RNA sequence: UGACUGCUCCCUAGCAUGCUACUACCG
RNA sequence: GCGGUAGUAGCAUGCUAGGGAGCAG
């Protein structure tokens, strides 16, 4: 607004106008001083608002230009978004079965297959160390997703089948670890 | 057509985890909240596309009584009276969306832009005239919705061919935009819910009727079991207004076009051919319009059904007797259209059978008296034309009826209906499930919809839609629309605190806090367009 | 949406008109627009009049319109310049810093990669124009190379023989194998596995260390690569840490070196170390050295070719175990001798060819003189480590020139960092010489190692040198000389006793035209690293600077084991060389 | 707590589709089962177990980084 | 704009302007100066208000030019697009049965449901279950719309060759069950 | 791979109409 | 000292075009 050479006429014109207003002219020599005034004010009030225009348009087009950047950048990072989403929404579930079986994958056995919630079905997993064999199996049971899994059949990773009560401490280092432990829901 | 099939899968929906969090910080959600996520983006596997074209085997070859529907054709076309139609040139054609899909194969070069675009209006209008003399068999291409719903059934669109699309418009669209262009009809299609436009539709339904109800029906599997003879009622009903631009042959030969091309044409669901057995193609140039007169034409069928299974001995008034005894005559007696007893009847209807007709979805106010006694459709008459005439059975709990006139319809357009007293009167405002706008802003389908700053737009139209649940007596309904207000003042204020981290100055000038107030949506629903 | 390329600011703005389309910020795309031709800026979408049929593309025409940018005959009444005020309109248009140097960057965005300029200008800037200044020439290279047509082979003759032809006023590529062809052969469809080939003079000859079969139909044609762009710069910041800490020291040290192991606990403690070490002469012994007094420290191994860093595999295993001997193989193939199957190992093999992602606590940049701006950042950023040492010597060798016409680059000049890594002088020593005697090491040392390597050994007076004129007649790129060739067999005549070596000559033509008479291959000087033997001969032929430089064989010059003749055709080796006259017939 | 698990599940399916679960037409329609299911669910048990069950098809696969995506 | 006569008129007006300011010269003599230059801006407000209206109207009109040409040429493209796809389709079409059935037509025409039906080389079954699936493609080669019909390749709907002792009733639940069988016209 | 129709918001552009604003022509 | 006619520009209204988005059947 005060930054044109038009805003300059205008106040030059308006500051003539008002003293020569109070200080007393006759009407010929303030028409005068009044014809210069209108001229620099529409010039002025037509500037004005072409740059309120443009500065508006040009903040628009700025924010345009913030959309479809952000647009474009959730559009290529979506892979990575929704998965932090999904997880610190699951952490945020607090489910005992579903935190079980999370920090398992984080750590030790993840599910081979899809985990059955009927108690008929059977379960795969792939337990990598005897941690998580001593932390998850016990006997004949096998805790997984804060359910009760019956072992059915413990194979290792050059598909020779083992016995139950054979892998302890001493003797873990003598087979291929991840091994696969097919237990049935209770 | 290709040596594999094509397995279509829908995508689950894009989370919109600032909002839904947003509107857990307001207190949604709550454990036995009467507010709750019923509408989702459900997702559907690879054989899912041709499950749902399935669907056709509920289209069954159905004979209709024909010297009934003869007289319910012509109830029908005197209910499409006041509007008017016919032929028009490829110049006077208007299409909204020319970026729409083309059918197929059209849709391998280009959008419905480029057909517009590489034809010339005369080479449209060769075409259509085509059309008038020769029959064009079209592939309609099968397309899964992805939209956001509260059924986990797969949604599916029929797309048509731009060969059919085309012409249907050159031959219908004047009188579909008479139809989209007059209120206080029968037929509301074209008429806003907003602007007070939803309470001139009531009180034009609730016209004269002396002992009003309300009453809504649902026809089970509309576009997937509506028999080939109604839908080939309708498009003649819709031909009706050919007395001068079409010839006798041109009028069939478009009815075949249509039949060809919308009715049984090839259906190419996956990436293989079939035969659709019949129903509505519902993504013809006619859909809305041709479920309208099929509306309107089971409506009038159930009503004739009532009058004719009525003891008439039984029926007092001496007028609805000698009305039976007509409908009767003018049914199964008299071979020529009874120009007298068809306006008669058609009046009669209108006073006591006054109807709302959208695609497929209605609502009437029926005079009780007159249903309770037989002398109107009350819901069994429904239920019996749909099952003899539709095969499907109308379930009556997918039918409301509304006693009282202050409540309005149920369910209508999926937008339930209460009395509010805005300025100095009541008016009925149409608000939606708030499960549906809870989760349209909660569920969307792309990734960029998912930070509204994005679209700030999207929640203010949201909103819109919202905010006649503010007048709701659930608090929870209102909080849903001062949620979505709230919602956007934080995405405007995140937009500048953005933009402001983005210059060295923030926008000076906004005047967008109307969008987070509720005046300017308020002035949505006030009869002031 | 990034920093910029010349002023490290936040925009959203890419200069269309470049090759790469390098990040600008406002200002500083503005200054590129004003001060050249490239009047074409990008953004979240291109800069141009978005009217249709509209041709103008120049921002200084640009006028923001309605909610895309227009031209000033198709402009609405609301019009805004793009390029205004010092600065072009775009996203970070306030939150700016820009920079008055803007001339290198326009200079050298107009250049066409053919004037000693550019590179001068490229090995003086700052490190992201550096880099940038690297991935244009790349591409620059890879878009002349590949501005020709498919160099199509109709017929099929004997082995080591093929009429290749060039295209309608081509000029003749390069013969050598500093271009090797990797192509896609088409069957019927799909461009797959044409195989590695490597033209040679013979008439192009390939020499395929593993076998292949060829298919009916096949186009021999020079496919070009993905030109990524470049991330970390030449050198890392470097620090001094105070006490050492946290770390795991052994007891076992080599006590053939006793006065190297002081000044290598400092190298792992400083950031670099700079050694005069000339190629294969003590370069492996310092890793060895490093491997045995520093177990814990993780030391990843390249090399340009696996044929040179043959010996160093051969070695590894008769001084470290198989065991922690790994080679983990990007999964263009190789050898499989190495340990399978192990992820989690110390000490991993790798080529330069192909770095893949890792991860390290001391790196041993092995022939880092060879390798341009381009490949030092390549290997910068593909590879991220703590510690980062920089093992080589700025007087080690010279970068090729393929698009240079005139100017000849200068020895002290091949980067920056090593013009700060000799200023100073190496702060160690290396006093255990298991190499080549004082008969090139004195040589040496005294014209260009600052007489500071160490001579235990005498002179056996082994070297010999001969004075010739010859006469220069070019071919194509090359010159034949027949009386060279008759003196040789002259003295190999009368002592055969020393024709039992590979000759390695810079120039293919003399090898190509004596294999007939004596059958020996022909091995560039440039890539010669890796094979070694008693007996060894040299010949430059021409006496031209741009060949005769200070040091440039220096990979094949301490390549001897008992002492190697040198024959200069220049008059500079004539004062520098301390040795004694021979008559030649 | 029952709208939180449905839009994980929501999450969970749209990290598996672009996981290119559904080159897998069995393991890619157990999925939309599970998650229609989920969406489906009255109860807070019910969609639990199939919430486990659909994630169990996430930790099956390689093709994600648990300990990384757990930063807590 | 920078080419009209009235610019000179201009010109003159403004050094009569600064003559008279000099001078100091009469109400009547600057009146007529004045009404010089403000008709003379008459002038230039006729050629800045129609010729710049036939400016933007040259414009406009260009830019029609522009979007015809664009889709003049976008119906080339789109013409030849489809010529090319019905004669590359018609190729397959194996016009000796084809011919066989129109030849024996009352009229050379037929339904269209029926040339699938008879002139197909090659059948796609697409089995949803095993239970359908020993029904009609039981073995090698089965019999369908009254001809024989031999399997050349089995999928599933993950496009993954299958073969026929992998369609057990035991192994039916390890396969994808839209199974897509294809086979080859038999004589 | 992305249908037909209808209604509503937001931004921009150009054009029709109500003003406002001043210079002088004309009586 | 006169009615202006005109004119051409700030301001308002509308009509059209183009883009982004929301709901409904
Ligand atoms: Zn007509
Ligand atoms: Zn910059
Ligand atoms: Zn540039
Ligand atoms: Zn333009």
């Amino acid at each position: 607004f005060s930054s044109l050479p038009s805003y300059a006429a205008f106040a030059t014109a308006q500051e003539a106008y008002e003293q020569a207003v109070a200080n007393g002219d006759s009407e010929v020599v303030l028409k005068k001083l009044k014809k210069s005034l209108n001229v620099a004010k529409s010039e002025f009030d037509r500037d004005a608002a072409m740059q309120r225009k443009l500065e508006k348009m040009a903040d628009q087009a700025m924010t345009q230009m913030y959309k479809q950047a952000r647009s474009e950048d959730k559009r290529a990072k979506v892979t990575s978004a929704m998965q932090t989403m999904l997880f610190t929404m699951l952490r945020k579930l607090d489910n005992d079965a579903l935190n079980n079986i999370i920090n398992n994958a984080r750590d030790g056995c993840v599910p081979l297959n899809i985990i059955p919630l009927t108690t008929a079905a059977k379960l795969m997993v792939v337990i990598p160390d005897y941690n998580t064999y001593k932390n998850t199996c016990d006997g004949t049971t096998f805790t997984y997703a804060s359910a009760l899994w019956e072992i059915q059949q413990v194979v290792d990773a050059d598909s020779k089948i083992v016995q139950l009560s054979e892998i302890s401490m001493d003797n873990s280092p003598n087979l291929a670890w991840p091994l696969i432990v097919t237990a049935l829901r209770a | 057509l290709t040596n594999n099939v094509a397995f279509q899968t829908v995508k689950p929906g894009n989370f919109n985890k600032d909002f839904y969090d947003f509107a857990v910080s307001k207190g949604f959600f709550k454990e036995g909240s009467s507010v709750e996520l019923k509408h989702f983006f459900f997702a559907q596997d690879g054989n899912a596309a041709i499950s749902d074209y399935d669907y056709y085997r509920y289209n069954l070859p159905t004979m209709c009584d024909i010297r009934q529907l003869l007289f319910v054709v012509e109830v029908v076309d005197k209910y499409f009276d006041c509007y008017d139609g016919g032929c028009i040139n490829a110049n006077q054609v208007i299409v909204n969306n020319l970026d729409k899909s083309a059918g197929f194969p059209f849709n391998k070069w280009g959008k419905a832009r480029l057909y517009y675009d590489s034809m010339s209006y005369e080479d449209q209008d060769a075409l259509f005239a085509y059309t008038k003399r020769n029959v064009i068999p079209t592939i309609t291409q099968m397309n899964l919705k992805y939209a956001i719903s509260a059924k986990n059934r797969a949604r599916t669109v029929a797309g048509v061919s731009i060969c059919s699309t085309m012409t249907n418009r050159q031959f219908h669209q004047k009188l579909l935009k008479s139809i989209a262009a007059t209120r206080g009809a029968t037929v509301v299609i074209g008429t806003s819910k907003f602007y007070g436009g939803w309470h001139n539709m009531l009180k034009t339904v609730y016209s004269d009727v002396e002992n009003p109800h309300l009453m809504g029906w649902d026809y089970p599997k509309c576009d997937r079991a509506m028999p080939n003879m109604l839908r080939i009622m309708a498009s003649l009903v819709l031909a009706r207004k050919h007395t001068t631009c079409c010839s006798l042959s041109h009028r069939f030969y478009r009815l075949a076009n249509e039949c060809a091309q919308v009715l049984s044409e090839m259906v190419m669901c996956g990436g293989s051919l079939y035969v659709k057995p019949g129903g509505t193609s519902s993504g013809d140039a006619t859909t809305a319009y041709a479920n309208s007169v099929f509306n309107i034409c089971q409506a009038v069928t159930a009503n004739v059904n009532a009058l004719l299974s009525t003891d008439g001995n039984k029926i007092a008034d001496k007028y609805v007797r000698n009305l039976q005894h007509r409908l009767y005559e003018c049914l199964y007696r008299n071979r020529d259209v009874d120009t007298d007893f068809v306006n008669e009847f058609y009046a009669y209807l209108r006073k006591h059978f006054s109807m709302m007709i959208l695609s497929d979805d209605a609502v009437v106010c029926f005079n009780s008296t007159y249903a309770s006694q037989g002398l109107v459709a009350s819901i069994k008459n429904f239920k019996s034309v749909l099952y003899y005439q539709n095969n499907v059975f109308m379930s009556e709990a997918k039918c409301w009826t509304e006693t009282d006139l202050t409540k309005g319809p149920h369910e209508f357009c999926s937008q339930h209906t209460m009395l509010v007293k805005q300025g100095d009167d009541y008016v009925y405002l149409p608000y939606p499930d708030p499960s549906r706008i809870l989760g349209a802003g909660c569920f969307v389908d792309d990734i960029v919809k998912t930070d509204g700053t994005l679209m700030i737009e999207r929640f203010v139209s949201l909103a819109i839609d919202a905010y006649p649940l503010t007048k709701h007596p659930n608090q929870e309904y209102a909080d849903v629309f001062h949620l979505y207000l709230q919602y956007i003042r934080k995405l405007h204020d995140e937009l500048t605190g953005h933009m402001l981290d983005m210059y060295s100055v923030m926008l000076t000038n906004d005047n967008t806090s109307r969008y987070w107030e509720p005046e300017f949506y308020e002035a949505m629903y006030t009869p002031h367009t | 949406v990034g920093a910029c390329v010349l002023c490290n600011s936040q925009t959203s703005l890419r200069c269309g008109a470049c090759i790469r389309r390098p990040f600008l910020c406002c200002k500083c795309c503005y200054d590129h627009v004003i001060s050249t031709s490239h009047k074409l800026v990008l953004s979240v979408n291109p800069y141009v009049c978005n009217a249709p049929g509209c041709d103008v593309t120049d921002v200084t025409q640009l006028y923001l319109g309605g909610m895309s940018y227009y031209c000033k005959s198709h402009k609405p009444p609301i019009s805004f310049p793009l390029c205004a005020n010092g600065q072009v309109f775009g996203l970070y248009k306030n939150t700016c810093v820009g920079s008055d140097n803007v001339t290198d960057f326009n200079a050298i965005a107009t250049c066409d990669w053919t004037n000693a300029g550019d590179y001068i200008l490229a090995n003086t800037c700052t490190e992201r124009l550096k880099l940038f200044a690297a991935e244009t020439l790349k591409a620059t290279e890879e878009t002349f190379k590949l501005s020709y047509g498919i160099a199509t082979v109709r017929e099929v003759l004997s082995d080591r023989e093929l009429h290749l032809s060039w295209e309608v006023g081509k000029p003749r590529p390069p013969l050598n194998r500093n271009y090797v062809f990797t192509g896609y052969r088409v069957t019927k469809n799909s461009k797959v596995q044409i195989g590695e080939y490597t033209f040679e003079k013979g008439a192009v000859v390939y020499r395929g260390t593993t076998t292949y079969k060829l298919n009916v139909g096949d186009y021999f044609v020079l496919t070009s690569h993905t030109v990524m762009p470049l991330s970390a710069p030449t050198l890392v910041p470097q620090e001094h840490y105070v006490r050492i800490t946290g770390l795991y020291p052994t007891l076992n040290i080599s006590d053939e070196f006793s006065s190297n192991v002081a000044n290598y606990q400092k190298v792992g403690m400083q950031k670099y170390s700079t050694l005069q070490g000339p190629p294969g002469t003590g370069k492996s012994h310092f890793a060895i050295g490093l491997a045995l007094y520093y177990p814990s420290a993780r030391i990843v191994y390249t090399a340009c070719s696996h044929a040179a860093v043959d010996a160093l595999c051969e070695k590894a295993l008769k001084y470290l175990p198989i065991d922690k001997c790994s080679r983990i193989i990007p999964a263009v193939e190789c050898f499989d001798k190495f340990k399978v199957n192990s992820t989690l190992e110390q000490y991993v093999f790798c080529t330069v060819n192909a770095l893949p992602e890792t991860t390290a606590d001391i790196v041993v940049f092995d022939e880092i003189s060879m390798a341009t701006n381009y490949d030092l950042s390549v290997v910068n950023a593909r590879l991220r480590a703590k510690h980062y040492v920089y093992i080589g010597d700025p007087a080690q060798l010279p970068a090729p020139r393929t698009l240079l016409t005139k100017g000849t680059l200068e020895p002290e000049y091949f980067n920056s960092v090593c013009r700060l890594m000799k200023t100073i002088g190496p702060d160690m020593f290396l006093g255990t010489c298991r190499r080549c005697p004082a008969e090139i090491v004195d040589t040496v040392s005294a014209l260009v190692y600052d007489n500071k390597l160490k001579a235990h050994k005498d002179k056996s007076a082994q070297c010999f040198k001969m004075f010739y004129k010859g006469v220069i007649t070019h071919d194509v790129s090359s010159a034949i000389n027949r009386p060279q060739i008759g003196v040789v067999r002259e003295f190999l005549t009368r002592n055969p006793a020393w024709r039992k070596a590979v000759f390695i000559s810079p120039y293919n033509s003399q090898n190509a035209v004596a294999s007939k008479i004596l059958g020996l291959p022909t091995q560039t000087v440039d890539s010669s690293q890796g094979s070694e033997y008693d007996y060894v001969i040299f010949t430059q032929t021409t006496e031209t600077a741009h060949s005769c430089n200070v040091n440039r064989f220096n990979v094949a010059i301490t390549r001897a084991k008992v002492g190697i003749l040198c024959i200069m055709s220049d008059r500079d080796l004539y004062d520098k060389l301390q040795f004694t006259s021979l008559e030649i017939p | 707590k029952m709208s939180d698990v449905k839009c994980t599940s929501v999450v969970l399916l749209s990290v598996l589709q672009q996981l290119r679960v559904e080159s897998s037409s069995k393991l890619w329609a157990q999925c939309v089962q599970l998650h229609n299911d989920i969406l489906l669910a009255k109860d807070t048990t019910e969609a639990f177990e199939k919430m486990v069950s659909l994630l169990s098809v996430l930790l099956s696969m390689q093709g994600a980084v648990d300990i990384n995506k757990l930063c807590e």
